[PDB]
RNA sequence: GAGGGGAGUGAAAAAGAACCUGAAACCGUGUACGUACAAGCAGUGGGAGCACGCUUAGGCGUGUGACUGCGUACCUUUUGU
RNA sequence: GCACCGAAGCUGCGGCAGCGACGCUUAUGCGUUGUUGGGUAGGGGAGCGUUCUGUAAGCCUGCGAAGGUGUGCUGUGAGGCA
């Protein structure tokens, strides 16, 4: 089965036994997040949303809890104007391991 | 999660046939593009060939209308101290007419080595007739 | 007159691609010569086909 | 009290000259050039990485368009039906169920349909 | 083993040298050798004593065999250069860089 | 002869007298991959294929980058490059 | 006439930083809330690193120091550790 959902920031497209990319969220180190926020969800076919967010629909998900992803060089350089610095980002993340797909 | 981007390999080009009688060109060149891109199909490529191998049936009875009938300017170049020479639509009818039809579409076409790639996939017929029957290939109209 | 800029060594390289020498390869030997030789030569000795020469 | 630099300097230079590696010429080698190539190449880092916003939109657009027109309607009037029937927020990205399945897709040309009819 | 077998400060560019060292680049000892003879050049007749000591010095040391042999691997890399100064006209000085070569030389079967 | 290899000394000989450490500029050799209808500050974003350790991975990691979106050095002085 | 495209604008989600208010606190700093964060000349503030002296007849160390050359990891950065 599949379905598709809203995370934060931006949706994702979810079949069961996958493990996707996720925010920071305040869950705890192993556990489960719950998506009632779900789009469609379908068997092979095809039970979708009317209004935002499918009656029936629940994803749980477990997480495992990362921390500071990888990291990047913002470069601000202007030429002939004697101006330049650098700055690093890390970023946050959190990965999920899918147990979800119920109505 | 990224883009489901097709491969080179897993897309499979295909085939149209075109007639050209009836047509009005540039506005015929149009849907020769698109058909050669791929971008009629479900693409989804910024850079490889999806795209139908198309051929032409009966290049030459092609459609210009208005009155640049006579007088639209093609341009070409030799590369000489003469070497701006210049023809129009009707002489390039007359004598050699395939070509017409080939750098009509040839500008309308993107880009560099991809749309070289695109470009040899065009065989213009000025004839009634073909030898790419072998594919055995599936008729196309608008 | 000059260059403008320093050639690359990319550039430099490319001129030299006929530069090598030929491998002489066809060397032979003869009956009573005893020598392998180059063609149309005398040899060390003074064999010439199979002639002695430098001698009577 | 001297002092007597060198050292600091090597290490700074083989910090661009690792950044400076997979180029052509000079600008794997040489310091006075590769200090130059570096930063710029920076600057494109840095605005490129907007630009990746803006080719995968377009590229998501160009499935939906092409997926919209085998059902039978273009893609202005197609997203205007996907908003006045039910407001739906099947999206760009997640069209690429358009690829995968054809009639999941097909049950949103037929609700685009239903606010187009 | 393969021997290794050199020689050092050679009057050469290493650039002349590589002519003739590139045809005796993996070829048999016996083709290479009379390749070595009839090339004409001031570094063959260097490289020649040099191929030919190596084949002696892998034959005496190591033990025998040379019969079937290659070079598998020959090199040369640049010695210093003897620095004198020109007289041009005006006055005007040359650098006149005399530049040596080193030769190394890699005698095997295989 | 020069020079080199064995043998031999010595903890060390890649310590060999032109000798401690021995970077870069520079020039080669060996291996992998790429490159002979394709145009531009020689990059970056995307990205197939192919070659390497091989993972509950498999398409994970590393190297290369066919093709491709966007891309007119740096510095100094200047109204302004 | 009705759609849609369209930027680093705006809103969406996380993270970082300055300056007021309000409450935990009752310095300090956090926790809210509000609003701000293009920039040369130029002013102000806050930092890293290097050599050398003190601490140090301490501490580490030929089971392998400095240096050199590689790799992995880490801080917002200059950089740091293994």
């Amino acid at each position: 089965m599949y379905a598709v959902f809203q995370s934060g920031g931006k949706q994702h497209r979810v079949s069961e036994g996958q493990t996707v990319r996720l925010e920071k969220l305040d869950i705890a180190t192993g556990e489960t997040v719950e998506f009632a926020e779900v789009l469609m969800i379908a068997n092979g076919e095809e039970v979708k949303i009317g209004v935002p967010f499918v009656d029936g629909g629940v994803i749980k998900a477990e997480v495992v809890a990362h921390g500071r992803g990888e990291k990047v060089k913002i470069v601000k350089f202007r030429r002939r104007k004697h101006y330049r610095k650098q700055q690093g980002h890390r970023q946050w993340f959190t990965d999920v391991k899918i147990t979800g797909i119920s109505a | 999660m990224k883009t489901f981007t097709a491969k080179p390999e897993t897309v499979k080009r295909d085939w149209y046939v075109v007639d050209a009688t009836g047509k009005t060109l540039g506005r015929l060149a149009t849907e020769l593009a698109r058909r050669l891109r791929g971008k009629h199909k479900a693409e989804y490529t910024p850079h490889v060939d999806t795209g139908d191998y198309i051929i032409v049936l009966n290049a030459d009875k092609v459609a210009v209308t208005g009155n640049k009938r006579t007088d639209k300017v093609y341009y070409h170049h030799t590369g000489h101290i003469g070497g701006i020479k210049q023809a129009t639509f009707e002489e390039m009818i007359a004598r050699r007419p395939e070509r017409v039809i080939e750098i009509a579409v040839k500008g309308m076409l993107p880009k560099g080595p991809l749309g070289r790639a695109m470009f040899r996939k065009l065989k213009v017929y000025a004839g009634n007739e073909h030898n790419h029957a072998a594919q055995q290939p599936q008729v196309l109209d608008i | 007159a000059v260059q403008q800029n320093k050639p690359t060594r990319s550039k430099r390289g490319m001129r030299r691609s006929h530069d090598a020498l030929t491998a002489v390869t066809s060397l032979s030997v003869d009956k009573t010569s005893g020598e392998k030789h180059l063609r149309h030569h005398i040899t060390a000795d003074g064999y010439y086909r199979g002639r002695k020469v430098i001698a009577k | 009290a001297r002092v007597k630099r060198g050292v600091i300097a090597r290490a700074r230079h083989k910090k661009i000259l690792k950044q400076a590696k997979g180029y052509y010429g000079a600008r794997s080698r040489v310091y006075r050039v590769a200090f130059q190539a570096v930063i710029k190449a920076g600057q494109y880092a840095y605005r490129d990485r907007r630009q990746r916003k803006r080719q995968f939109r377009q590229l998501w657009i160009a499935r939906i368009n092409a997926a919209a027109r085998q059902n039978g309607i273009s893609y202005s009037k197609f997203i205007n039906g996907l908003k006045k029937a039910s407001v739906e927020i099947d999206r760009k990205i997640l069209a690429d169920i358009a690829v995968f399945d054809k009639v999941a897709f097909t049950a949103l040309v037929e609700k685009a349909k239903a606010a187009l009819a | 083993m393969e021997t290794i077998a050199k020689h050092r400060h050679a009057r050469s560019s290493a650039q002349k040298v590589r002519l003739v060292a590139d045809l005796i680049r993996g070829k048999k000892v016996s083709q290479a050798l009379d390749i070595l003879t009839y090339t004409n050049k001031k570094a063959a007749v260097l490289v020649k004593k040099v191929l030919e000591s190596a084949i002696a010095n892998a034959e005496h040391n190591d033990g025998a065999d040379i019969d079937d042999l290659k070079v598998t691997k020959i090199f040369v890399d640049e010695g210093p250069s003897m620095k004198r100064i020109m007289p041009r006209a005006k006055g005007r000085a040359d650098r006149i860089l005399k530049r040596t070569s080193h030769i190394t030389v890699v005698v095997s079967d295989r």
